[PDB]
């Protein structure tokens, strides 16, 4: 598992984890007011 | 200009115009472009070195 | 015919002479006040000529013959 | 016919001559580089314009340039 | 219909004329531009830093496109 | 004018900017770029410079007026 | 061990995962530019380039096949799990005429649960058009627990399939002599895969599906039905349904087969209750084709003397041993083709892709007209989706067949191997083939499409007596009309006395209507059908022209005599000889992808409009059929304007007026497909040098901020820009039609 | 530290010369009183093709040798990286074509 | 205002409730500016000055964070760190990327944010 960590640091794996980690704002856009206009926060 | 000197290219048609490359070897055979300069950045054709004259080079680092 | 009522009359560009029309297309391209198939003008030259003084077909013909001769001059 | 021009940045690597499908190019003695050779293009009436010679050239910029010119039946590559 | 046709007519003619303006600006720089008669003047000074002009047109284009398309899609 | 006008004006801004990008890029890179330094020796309209150096399709300055005609039309 | 054919190396290492490009020698160099990133996925599966031994490539292919089977089992497990947890399968089982199939619910997120539409019975979900419910009803499923069991079994099979692919490569991989045993493979696939598979399914049908469907058609509620094993267990319960099961398996061995004629029927029509085919007739079909395929599997000599050798049969098919008019193939014939097909994987893949795509198209054309599942024909969204999906899969597979026929040419073709045989003789007159294909494409393009243009001009002139209509110049397809008449005369109480009904009601016969809606009725063939079939012939022929041209001139042509030295996927050979852009075989696969799109799109449009105006509808109490668009195919589908107005403008009412409804995702995807189509044209019309010169200015702006990156940013290559444009065009243009079809069929039924 | 032995039929001699890991054989051959054929020193020709009799060289910068041509033993001595020493043939451009 | 808008109440008192129209039609109507179609219009006035700062100014921070993490990771590099993101140097350029606003004005005055005209490659 020496290079298994290195393969998990590759460009596609960092890409997919970055998209799902920044895109998990599902819980941020459902926890409080799923509709948030410009002048309402 | 001798081996190891970082040089800036003064050739307008070169891929590495105004770029720093390391001198690999200078030819003392009296040819038109004796200096071989090698670059860390490859050109479009896939080539990272080229022969230049001494008149189209500017030394930016004396070799240590 | 259009200077008398320039709001309820469609200006006409020229006439159609397509021999391949059926009578249903000859009737469709014939308006109420015309005896042949025509094209409705959408270039606005009727409004322009009416705003600059041109009132009759003789005026239009005189202008056309002047421009024919002016093209010959050029 | 196309115009194939060879410039003094040539290093006599022969790769343009080897890449020519129509035998336009050959090597001639030069003593202007340390290989002692430079390309030449005498049979440029045969040149089709594929620019394989330019793809094969290692110098930056190219020591060989093809300028597509008047089209003949040979430069259009027509077997009819 | 005349008003609409006239506006669309002249705006398309204008877009073509603006396209040919830059066409012949390129043909001038190919055929007639003299780099020594124009040494270090405004024309040769804009040819020098042309990457700044092209990258900033690229930035304005990218900003406008991302924002307008994303506002429409939202 | 209202909110639906602001978006379409920004779309028109995007369109004029990208058309200007294509035309300015092809005019300023007409005499030569890094991919083809001697582009002024090949003319205004020429197909390409072959498949060497990665490929040089639509590299001429004429191809910029080509590529910006689509954007002008859009 | 049991056949002494394994002992494979390639130890299961982990370190070989953090070194992308390990397969290619230049891919494991060190990136440098960005073209390497795209080159990584351009030939990742091309095991032919990686190594040179046929045996190592064969082993890799075998294990890749196992991994693919695992992926398909994961997909099947997911579909059965969706039908067992997020579906209204039980509700649809109760009422399959008033309940809409649904197997997908959306989470309550931003505006998002509007896509959960009312499916009947209080179920808020998305209406699936995959035909899973109609398939599970016909197979014998009644409750969701059985679906859950099938999902678990498919997941177990997926794990087993990924162990068989690791064990047949990393532990005990076969030798090349095992892969080259085409006789044994054909024997086993014909007798054990197809033969025994359909025999086992016939056993399932006779003991599970036929019982359950008979009770379902009788009127029994789905959870009032016995489970399948009771049908298997006690013969009294099964003999209540069929009186031929009272004599057990005795009439079969004593050859009294007409005893069994009540569950092996040969009716040949549609069940009036469900709308699907007669289930007993289906079981009899599977019994007959099991007997046929098993018997076909004993054809090829394997280890026992009896059989054929395919090499002998291939080498004897040659002049002067042929039919006298077929003797033009010369005295070598098919001599070197057994060594072509047992040493080239690409030759086999080309044949198998052509047959697989053709068979998928045959599946599409046989399941709208002979609906094989209960309550399938009346769900018009499912019928539309199944036909359209299988036509697209078939077209893509057929394009890949030509792709690999061209890869065989550049790589695996050997002139010395196959001399003066059929393959050599085809390459030795390909100008005749291609020029005659050019002429037939032109003849078909004038005599299909320019007749539509004639009709447009005549209809705009106001002279419809001059049109190619059924009221103008009639163009009746008399041969297909005669075949339809022969098909409806054959089934009389004749030439097929055994069958009662016609093989489909599409040929003739009567009308099957189920739940008010039409299951199937005769498809009348008039002048519009003549015209659209010649459109189909024309588009298929130009697709064949584009693809066959690249296959035949993949080696060389009169322009570039050494095209095989340039490769299979190369952009051009420079601007010389006039400009040799897109001369490769790959570029012909590129240009044939567009032509397959244009061909299959018109097939699915013909199907949608013709079935929607002349078959599908709503039968009233009396029997009068009110078709969906109202029989307007015979007069509007003969001009291009009627295709744009009465099909595209009129039937896209349901997809653009879908905002705010539960079909709003279809309107969103309709617009998205238009975006992706238009975005493709950026890659298709533009070239590579513009983008590389614009990236120069962007790199300058980056160098000035000192945000320079080591991997040097380069524009997409010429063939990669072509591939990206083609993929985007196909994706957007097919997503558009998908949204249009599915929004239309989920709103007007 | 590595030892590379250059063999040439014309010269009919086997002279060994140590080469640094991060250094091209040809480049290291110039700093050891040894003549060799070389034109471009970039890996875009075949002028310094040296068949490898034994050992292994790091020629990842080379961009001209074919997959089947690099398996024979040929390795551009101009853009090659001496991993150890072993031995390599010189002036083998006539054997390439 | 949206509270007193006569056309904004015909989407108030006839709409699905759910959890996308009930806890969103309020705070919206309290603090928005609707026109005549019953639709909130994003205004740019003195009251919006402390309203549009939280979309505009707080996006600038995260965008500069991404741009400065992509900078500080990439100056300390060499063609394998873009393929295989070095998580340690990534965390080092994230920790410095947090307070990138200060570092950015500590580069322009020092002259190490911009490169010289003769130290950047150009074209003919
Ligand atoms: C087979 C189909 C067909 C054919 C052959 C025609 C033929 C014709 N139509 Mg017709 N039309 C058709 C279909 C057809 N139509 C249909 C289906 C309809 C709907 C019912 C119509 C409706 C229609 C109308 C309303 C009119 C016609 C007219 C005409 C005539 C015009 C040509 C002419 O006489 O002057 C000769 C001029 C030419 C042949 C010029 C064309 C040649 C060049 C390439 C174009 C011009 C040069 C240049 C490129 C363009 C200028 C610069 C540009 C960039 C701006 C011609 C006989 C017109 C007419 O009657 O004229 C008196 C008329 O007004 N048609
Ligand atoms: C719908 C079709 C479409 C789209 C979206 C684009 C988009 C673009 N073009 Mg293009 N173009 C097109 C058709 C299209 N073109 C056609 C048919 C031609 C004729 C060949 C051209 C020729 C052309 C040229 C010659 C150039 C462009 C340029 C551009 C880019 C600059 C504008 C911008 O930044 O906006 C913002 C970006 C977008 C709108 C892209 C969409 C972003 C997606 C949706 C993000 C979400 C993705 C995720 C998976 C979901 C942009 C990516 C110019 C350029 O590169 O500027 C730097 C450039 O010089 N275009
Ligand atoms: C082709 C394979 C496939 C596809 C396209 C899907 C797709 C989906 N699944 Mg599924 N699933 C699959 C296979 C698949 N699954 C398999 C093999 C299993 C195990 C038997 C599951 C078990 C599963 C569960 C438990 C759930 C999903 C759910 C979902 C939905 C959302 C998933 C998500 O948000 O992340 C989505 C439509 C979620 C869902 O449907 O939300 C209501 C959810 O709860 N799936
Ligand atoms: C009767 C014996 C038998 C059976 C059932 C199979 C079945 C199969 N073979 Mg095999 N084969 C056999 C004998 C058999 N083979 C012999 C004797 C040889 C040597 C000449 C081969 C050489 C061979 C090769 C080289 C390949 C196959 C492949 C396949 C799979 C084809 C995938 C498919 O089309 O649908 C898939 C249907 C699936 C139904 C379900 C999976 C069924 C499992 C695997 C076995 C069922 C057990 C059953 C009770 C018996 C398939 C599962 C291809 C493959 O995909 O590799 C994995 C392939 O590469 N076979
Ligand atoms: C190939 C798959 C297959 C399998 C696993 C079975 C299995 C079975 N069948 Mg069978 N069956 C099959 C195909 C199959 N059948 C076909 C193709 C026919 C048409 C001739 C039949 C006609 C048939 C009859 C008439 C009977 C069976 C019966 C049976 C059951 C035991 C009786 C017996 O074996 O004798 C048994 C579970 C007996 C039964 O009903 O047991 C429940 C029974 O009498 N089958
Ligand atoms: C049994 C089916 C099958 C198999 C085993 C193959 C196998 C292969 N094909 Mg192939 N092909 C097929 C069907 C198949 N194809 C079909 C149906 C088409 C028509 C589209 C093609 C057209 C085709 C071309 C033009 C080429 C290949 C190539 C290849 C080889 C390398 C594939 C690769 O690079 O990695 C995998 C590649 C990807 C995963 C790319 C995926 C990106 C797609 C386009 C997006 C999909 C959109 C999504 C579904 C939504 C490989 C041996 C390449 C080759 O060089 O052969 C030696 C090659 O140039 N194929
Ligand atoms: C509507 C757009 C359009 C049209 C009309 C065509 C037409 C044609 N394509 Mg094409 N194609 C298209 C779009 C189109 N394509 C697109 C979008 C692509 C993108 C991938 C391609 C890619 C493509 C390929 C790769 C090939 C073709 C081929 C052909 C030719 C087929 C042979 C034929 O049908 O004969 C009949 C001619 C027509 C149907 C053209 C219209 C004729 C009208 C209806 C009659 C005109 C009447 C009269 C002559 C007018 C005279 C008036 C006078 C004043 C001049 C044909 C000329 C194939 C070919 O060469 O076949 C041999 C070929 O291989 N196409
Ligand atoms: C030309 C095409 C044609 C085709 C596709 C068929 C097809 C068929 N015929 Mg048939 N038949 C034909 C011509 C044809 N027939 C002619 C010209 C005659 C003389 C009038 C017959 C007289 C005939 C009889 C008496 C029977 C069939 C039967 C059958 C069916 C059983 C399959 C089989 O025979 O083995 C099958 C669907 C059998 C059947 O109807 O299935 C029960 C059967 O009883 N045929
Ligand atoms: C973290 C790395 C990084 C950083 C700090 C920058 C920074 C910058 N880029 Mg950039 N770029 C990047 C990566 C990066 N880029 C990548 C990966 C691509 C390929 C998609 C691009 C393609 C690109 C283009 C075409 C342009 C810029 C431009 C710019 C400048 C201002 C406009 C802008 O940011 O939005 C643009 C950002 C993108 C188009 C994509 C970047 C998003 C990644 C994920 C970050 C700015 C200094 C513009 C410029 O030249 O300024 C005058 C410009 O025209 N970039
Ligand atoms: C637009 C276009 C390009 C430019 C397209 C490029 C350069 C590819 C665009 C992909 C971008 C650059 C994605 C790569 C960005 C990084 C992967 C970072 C992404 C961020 C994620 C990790 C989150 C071509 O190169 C081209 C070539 C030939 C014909 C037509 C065209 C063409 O139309
Ligand atoms: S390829 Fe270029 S450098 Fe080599 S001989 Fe030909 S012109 Fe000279
Ligand atoms: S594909 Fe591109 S590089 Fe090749 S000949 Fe055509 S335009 Fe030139
Ligand atoms: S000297 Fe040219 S590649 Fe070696
Ligand atoms: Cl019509």
């Amino acid at each position: 598992m020496k290079y298994f960590a290195k393969y998990l640091t590759s460009a596609p794996i960092m890409a997919t984890v970055a998209l799902v980690s920044l895109s998990v704002v599902l819980i941020e856009l459902n926890h409080f007011f799923p509709g948030l206009q410009y002048g309402t926060y | 200009v001798q081996r190891g000197s970082k040089v800036r290219i003064l050739r307008p048609e070169s891929y590495w115009f105004r770029e720093v490359g390391s001198v690999a070897s200078v030819d003392q055979s009296g040819i038109k472009y004796p200096v071989v300069v090698r670059f860390s950045k490859v050109n479009y054709a896939g080539v990272n070195t080229n022969n230049f004259s001494e008149a189209e080079l500017v030394e930016v680092e004396a070799p240590p | 015919a259009w200077i008398k009522d320039p709001l309820n009359i469609s200006p006409i560009a020229h006439a159609i002479w397509d021999p391949q029309f059926g009578p249903a297309a000859m009737d469709a391209f014939t308006p109420a006040g015309a005896g042949n198939p025509v094209n409705f003008c959408y270039s606005g030259v009727y409004h322009w000529w009416y705003t600059i003084g041109l009132r009759t077909n003789g005026d239009l013909f005189a202008g056309a013959m002047f421009l024919l001769l002016l093209a010959a001059v050029m | 016919s196309h115009s194939v021009k060879i410039y003094d940045t040539c290093i006599g690597c022969t790769q343009c001559v080897r890449a020519c499908p129509t035998d336009v190019l050959e090597m001639v003695p030069w003593d202007g580089c340390r290989a002692g050779q430079i390309a030449a293009s005498p049979r440029t009436e045969d040149c089709v314009g594929c620019k394989r010679c330019e793809t094969a050239c290692p110098t930056d910029f190219l020591s060989i340039r093809v300028y597509l010119g008047a089209e003949t039946s040979r430069s259009m590559g027509l077997a009819y | 219909t005349t008003t609409a046709a006239l506006y669309t007519h002249h705006q398309y003619i204008a877009g073509f004329l603006m396209l040919g303006a830059f066409a012949h600006g390129g043909i001038f720089l190919i055929r007639d531009y003299d780099p020594v008669a124009n040494e270090n003047n405004v024309l040769a000074r804009v040819l020098d830093h042309k990457e700044a002009i092209i990258s900033h047109l690229s930035w304005v284009s990218l900003f406008l496109g991302f924002h307008t398309l994303a506002l429409y899609v939202h | 004018i209202g909110p639906g006008d602001f978006l379409v004006h920004h779309a028109i801004a995007l369109g004029l900017h990208v058309t200007t990008l294509i035309l300015v890029k092809g005019a300023l890179d007409a005499r030569g770029s890094k991919l083809m330094p001697d582009k002024k020796d090949f003319g205004y309209a020429f197909p390409c410079d072959g498949p060497g150096r990665g490929g040089t399709c639509d590299i001429s300055a004429w191809d910029s007026v080509y590529l910006a005609t689509f954007w002008m039309l859009n | 061990a049991s056949a002494a054919t394994e002992q494979s190396p390639i130890p299961t290492s982990f370190e070989r995962w953090a070194k992308p490009g390990h397969f290619d020698r230049t891919l494991a160099r060190g990136p440098k530019t960005t073209t390497w990133i795209w080159n990584l996925h351009a030939d990742a599966h091309d095991f032919d380039s990686h190594t040179n031994d046929l045996q190592d490539i064969s082993r890799k292919i075998f294990s890749a096949h196992f991994g693919h089977l695992a992926v398909v089992f994961v997909w099947l497990s997911g579909m059965y799990f969706h039908g067992a947890r997020f579906s209204n399968f039980s509700s649809w089982m109760a009422d399959p005429t008033h309940i809409r199939p649904s197997a997908q619910v959306v989470w309550p997120l931003v505006g998002q649960d509007i896509l959960n539409g009312d499916m009947g019975g209080g179920f808020r979900g998305i209406q699936i058009t995959s035909g899973l419910f109609q398939m599970w009803r016909g197979e014998g499923f009644t409750n969701e627990f059985q679906l859950y069991c099938t999902a678990i079994g498919a997941l177990v099979m997926a794990g087993l399939m990924i162990f068989a692919g690791w064990f047949h490569y990393h532990v005990r991989s076969p030798k090349l002599e095992w892969f080259q045993n085409v006789q044994s493979m054909l024997n086993h696939h014909l007798a054990g895969l197809l033969g025994l598979g359909s025999l086992g399914w016939a056993g399932h049908l006779i003991h599970v599906a036929l019982p359950t469907n008979k009770l379902l058609d009788a009127g029994v509620a789905p959870q009032d039905i016995p489970l399948p094993h009771e049908f298997v267990l006690d013969k009294a319960l099964m003999a209540e349904l069929y009186p031929s099961f009272a004599q057990g398996i005795r009439p079969f061995f004593t050859l009294n087969w007409a005893t069994y004629s009540d569950f092996l029927t040969f009716n040949g029509g549609l069940n009036p209750v469900t709308g699907g085919l007669w289930m007993t007739d289906i079981a009899h079909h599977h019994v007959a084709i099991a007997v046929l395929f098993i018997f076909a599997g004993h054809m090829y000599r394997t280890n026992w003397g009896i059989g054929h050798s395919i090499r002998t049969m291939l080498e004897d098919a040659r002049h002067p041993k042929m039919l006298p008019f077929l003797s033009f193939i010369g005295p070598v014939g098919h001599r070197g083709l057994f060594e072509v097909l047992t040493t080239s994987w690409h030759a086999q893949l080309s044949i198998n892709l052509a047959m697989m795509g053709s068979l998928s198209i045959i599946v599409a054309q046989h399941m709208y007209s002979m609906p094989p599942y209960p309550y399938l024909a009346t769900d018009y969204g499912t019928v539309t989706s199944l036909f359209t999906h299988h036509m697209w899969i078939g077209g893509f597979l057929i394009v890949g067949a030509a792709a690999h026929a061209g890869i065989f040419m550049v790589r695996d073709y050997d002139p010395a191997e196959n001399v003066n045989n059929v393959l050599d003789r085809v390459l030795r007159h390909r100008d005749a083939i291609i020029s005659h294909l050019v002429w037939v494409c032109q003849f078909l393009g004038f005599h299909s499409f320019a007749m539509y243009c004639h009709n447009d001009t005549m209809r705009a002139f106001g002279r419809p007596q001059d049109m190619f209509s059924d009221t103008g110049i009639q163009l009746q397809p008399i041969f297909a009309q005669w075949v339809q008449h022969i098909q409806t005369m054959a089934v009389g109480s004749t030439t097929a006395p055994g069958v009662a009904s016609p093989a489909s009601y599409a040929f003739g016969g009567g009308l099957v209507a189920v739940g008010g809606k039409v299951a199937m009725m005769p498809i009348s063939l008039g002048t519009a059908d003549f015209l659209i079939h010649h459109i189909h012939a024309f588009t298929i022929h130009v697709t064949v022209l584009v693809l066959l041209k690249g296959v035949l001139f993949a080696r060389n042509s009169r322009l570039i005599p050494d095209k095989s030295e340039l490769g299979f996927r190369f952009p051009c050979d420079g601007p010389g000889r006039g400009g040799t852009c897109q001369v490769s075989a790959w570029d012909h696969v590129f240009l044939g992808l567009f032509w397959m799109y244009n061909s299959i799109a018109m097939v699915i449009f013909h199907f949608f409009w013709k079935m929607q105006s002349d078959v599908w509808g709503a039968v009233d109490a009396n029997g009068t059929v009110s078709h969906i668009t109202g029989g307007n195919f015979a007069q509007s589908s003969i001009t291009i304007n009627g295709w744009l107005r009465d099909f595209l403008w009129a039937q896209a009412t349901q997809v653009i007026s879908s905002y705010g409804s539960a079909l709003s995702a279809y309107g969103l995807m309709f617009l998205a497909g238009h975006f992706v189509f238009a975005f493709s044209l950026m890659f298709l019309f533009s070239g590579r040098g513009y983008w590389q010169e614009l990236i120069e200015s962007i790199v300058w702006a980056h160098n000035k901020l000192r945000i320079t990156t080591a991997i040097q940013p380069r524009a997409l290559s010429i063939t990669q820009g072509r591939a990206v444009g083609a993929a985007h065009y196909l994706l957007g243009s097919i997503v558009t039609t998908w949204a249009f079809f599915l929004a239309r069929m989920a709103a007007i039924g | 530290s590595y030892k590379v032995t250059l063999v040439n039929e014309t010269e009919n001699l086997n002279t060994t010369i140590e080469v640094a890991d991060d250094e091209y054989i040809l480049d290291a051959a110039e700093e050891q009183g040894i003549d060799l054929p070389y034109s471009c020193r970039a890996g875009a020709c075949s002028t310094c093709a040296g068949k490898l009799t034994e050992g292994t060289v790091d020629q990842s910068d080379q961009s001209f040798l074919d997959d089947d041509q690099i398996e024979a033993g040929y390795v551009l001595t101009c853009v090659a990286y001496p991993t150890s020493d072993c031995t390599v043939m010189t002036h083998q451009e006539e054997e390439l074509y | 205002p949206c509270a007193s808008s006569p056309a904004f109440n015909e989407r108030m008192q006839n709409a699905p409730e759910g959890y996308y129209f009930d806890t969103p039609y309020q705070s919206y109507a309290a603090n928005l500016l609707c026109g005549a179609e019953g639709l909130p219009h994003q205004q740019l006035r003195f009251d919006r000055a402390i309203d549009v700062l939280i979309p505009f100014g707080i996006f600038f921070y995260v965008a500069g964070f991404i741009g400065w993490s992509g900078r500080a990771y990439l100056i300390s590099s060499p063609e394998e760190t873009e393929i295989f993101i070095d998580v340690a140097l990534a965390i080092k350029s994230f920790v410095q990327g947090l307070l990138w606003p200060l570092l950015a004005v500590k580069e322009l005055t020092t002259g190490e944010l911009t490169a010289p005209v003769s130290e950047v490659s150009v074209s003919p």
